[PDB]
């Protein structure tokens, strides 16, 4: 079957016995920066295996009423082994990613998750004439939570799922690369995102290249199904990471 | 004009010899083994602005035979309750006795009432 | 901005044969619906959207 | 897999993800009447798509003790769109059919239906020396019900399933075109019947070319399976309908 | 019309390893049995059937 | 699929819709004794079909706490039709076997059985300085039971599963031909054993060529799964049986 699938990057391998397909960016596989597209003149570092491998973030629990979750991206992997170290030491960085969201349940459970990568997901403030916080935006690994109602508070993102923190119709998030995890048919989602930005390279602390959102559209449900615990786990692997402008490490 | 479609009687039959317009009569019966409770016919009449049946559909109901007879010096095999139409009761004689007659009897329906078929066997020592 | 003259009809949905389920599973679920244009689809005559507006500048 | 299957006639399409096969008449696909087999001399009308498409009849409920159901055929579709109109306006008609019986349950339900098309299913009366009614024979869409016991009543069909209203052994109905719907393996039945009669064409009101019978042989069963509602639905599509002898419409 | 001289034996059926089932499903079911002749089958010597009869005409 | 499989020996056929594979001895299919390997000079009897067919032994019940079971082999089939008769009448015998262990449950049951054929499974006594019984060794069909604790008693095998009655680590029984029956994936085990011994032929009463052991490693379990009865059945078929040294029958 084509439900079966394996992926290997560095010293790490992922497997599934129930995959859908694999979505690829806007049809573009990651590539390293070409000479006719570059401006930064110094030799890049391309750690390769030490850096382009699967990092697993802390899992989240899918509850019968979870609104959703999100993660900002280059930031979030900032403490992941050498990928993070290379971030701290360089002014410029560039990478693509293989994102693998995992969630298994049973033939007697039901629910459906939308898994999307939104490039440049600028978010709005709860306090309409106020401004956000970096904290209201991201908490590294972990994950911010969407909300079922309008939120208040200065600095926090106006997170009612319904508008995805961006002021649009959540149900239109599909123009972005994505897959669905429909428990009855599927147990994981895989998206390969290429580097997307309006400049060839960028600083990885100052700019969230894209946001990963996991939003349940049909809620988790089950019966005397002595399994109420249904976790979701995000594993991601940088691809073609290259860095420029080496100097002392950035201030935490 | 016409009365609504008569419908159907569970375990029964509806006879419609003369259409379903005003003045038509339809007839009801139950299948063998079922007894009719209610009306056995309905007439299509006009009442104010409605054309409607005079009588509703009846119910056809089944039936349990009574507890089976005991026989002297024998036993009813696996005796239980609720012997319905066509079910049977079988007998065996006790040690020391020999059977003569039918070893089994059946629940039948006679005049809408459940009654045991042939005569039970006898056990002789 | 459809009128009766350019009516397009309706779509309705019905149980063709009910939803059956074994014991231990939820007796009700959800069906989602997605829409998209086929390859014979086109649009004409540009105009502004009714959906966005403002009462003043510094928009 | 070969469980998957789609069928298209006119402006209608059927699909299944759990089919057995498809049974074809006595191996004969429907065809239009040939010149060397015809007697009626006037030009036929062959409405084609307007007429040869899927009509779905009103569904029935499979209960733990349902004896069975039946439908007479050209009559039963007499009020179905243009197929029915062409019936009313013509003296002679001829058609084949694709019959698709649908019934889904769950991997935790069980039961088995025999689905048969009996050509020329002349039925017997309940009252042995009486005669049937057209009403005792058919109710158009809807469906007559078989019975678990002997029936009485003048005009009604002696419907104890056991003798299929024809005075034979129900378990021998298999010499007729048929499929079984065994819930554990299958969720629909498809039979294509060719026109069968001893004359090339016939009147569609006066003669029931064949009867469709759905008889459960192993009864419906389940447990705390919060699904006690298990419907059965019949969809049929006339094939190669052609009509002769046009005149004013027949009296209802 | 078989006799002991033309006996053909019997067929019997046994649990080889019981019926196992998960929770929420019926613990008893039915097995059906169909019979048919293979392609080496034939019959001879026509005679009337014991199965049909009558007491008088207008049959 | 390759889960499907059929096997025919003599007037008997086995089928499975959920097989793993088929394990073959130490890669060796049974063969009849060759002239350059023989010593017994008399003409052999090779009953063939009358003898090389499937014999089914009496089944056993898998309980939530069953330690395991075993059977000694040429003995155990000693009362099975002509295979047994040929045993009684000859001094020497030789055979291979197809062993087919059957155990079906449901997608809601769980458990895992190790099915092994141990050549020359000499067993130890419970009473350390005593000796076993033929009875403590085998009971023909039926089956001896392993035990969850140390056993006592003179003549009986020290049967605590943990040491497989042989003084080794049960979890190392895998160097012997075997398959596992993991209820979630598989419902039978098939092993074809070739004749294995240090002489070309041998007496079938005096020497247990090998022992079949069925040991649950992960215990049977389930819920309101109105199926607590989960039997295991062993069917075996001698292959290439040949016998030498005919004389009067042996004393029971």
């Amino acid at each position: 079957s084509d439900r079966v699938r394996s992926i290997t990057l560095g010293n790490s391998t992922i497997t599934t016995q129930e995959s859908a397909n694999v979505v690829v960016g806007y049809g573009r596989w990651p590539e390293y920066l070409r000479d006719d597209e570059a401006t930064a003149e110094d030799q890049p570092t391309q750690p390769d295996v030490a850096t382009c491998r699967f990092y697993t973030l802390e899992s989240v629990t899918w509850e019968k009423d979870s609104p959703g979750w999100w993660w900002k991206f280059p930031d979030a992997l900032k403490d992941m082994g050498l990928f993070g170290q290379n971030m701290y030491y360089h002014y410029l960085g560039r990478a693509g990613y293989t994102i693998h969201v995992q969630c298994n349940a049973s033939k007697f459970h039901q629910g459906c998750l939308l898994v999307v990568c939104v490039p440049e997901a600028e978010m709005g403030c709860s306090t309409v004439d106020g401004t956000v916080n970096e904290h209201g935006l991201s908490e590294g690994e972990t994950a911010k939570k969407f909300s079922a109602t309008g939120t208040n508070g200065t600095n926090t993102v106006q997170s009612i799922v319904t508008n995805a923190g961006m002021g649009v119709g959540v149900g239109n998030l599909t123009i972005f690369p994505h897959q669905w995890i429909n428990l009855r048919t599927n147990n994981c989602a895989t998206i390969v995102m290429p580097y997307i930005n309006n400049v060839p390279m960028d600083n990885m602390f100052r700019h969230h290249n894209f946001t990963l959102m996991i939003i349940p559209f049909v809620p988790l449900n089950y019966s005397s199904d002595f399994s109420t615990y249904v976790p979701i786990t995000v594993t991601v692997a940088p691809m073609c990471a290259e860095y420029n402008g080496l100097r002392l490490s950035t201030a935490l | 004009k016409s009365c609504p479609n008569p419908g159907e009687i569970r375990n029964g039959q509806i006879d419609v010899p003369g259409g379903i317009l005003f003045g038509a009569t339809i007839s009801f019966s139950c299948n063998t083994g079922y007894k009719l409770f209610g009306s056995t016919s309905s007439f299509c009449l006009i009442s104010g602005s409605s054309v409607q049946w005079s009588d509703p559909l009846p119910e056809c109901r089944e039936i349990y035979c009574p507890a089976p007879p005991q026989i002297d010096n024998g036993i009813i095999q696996g005796e239980r309750d609720h012997y319905g139409y066509r079910q049977s009761v079988t007998y065996a004689c006790n040690k020391g006795f020999t059977m003569i007659g039918e070893h089994s009897i059946y629940c039948t329906v006679n005049n809408d009432e459940g009654e045991w078929s042939g005569p039970p066997p006898e056990c002789r020592g | 901005q459809q009128d009766e003259y350019t009516s397009a009809g309706n779509v309705t949905c019905w149980y063709q044969t009910g939803i059956v389920v074994p014991a231990g599973t939820p007796t009700s679920c959800s069906i989602m619906c997605f829409v998209s244009a086929c390859n014979d689809f086109s649009v004409r005559l540009l105009k502004d959207t009714p959906f966005i507006q403002q009462a003043a500048l510094l928009q």
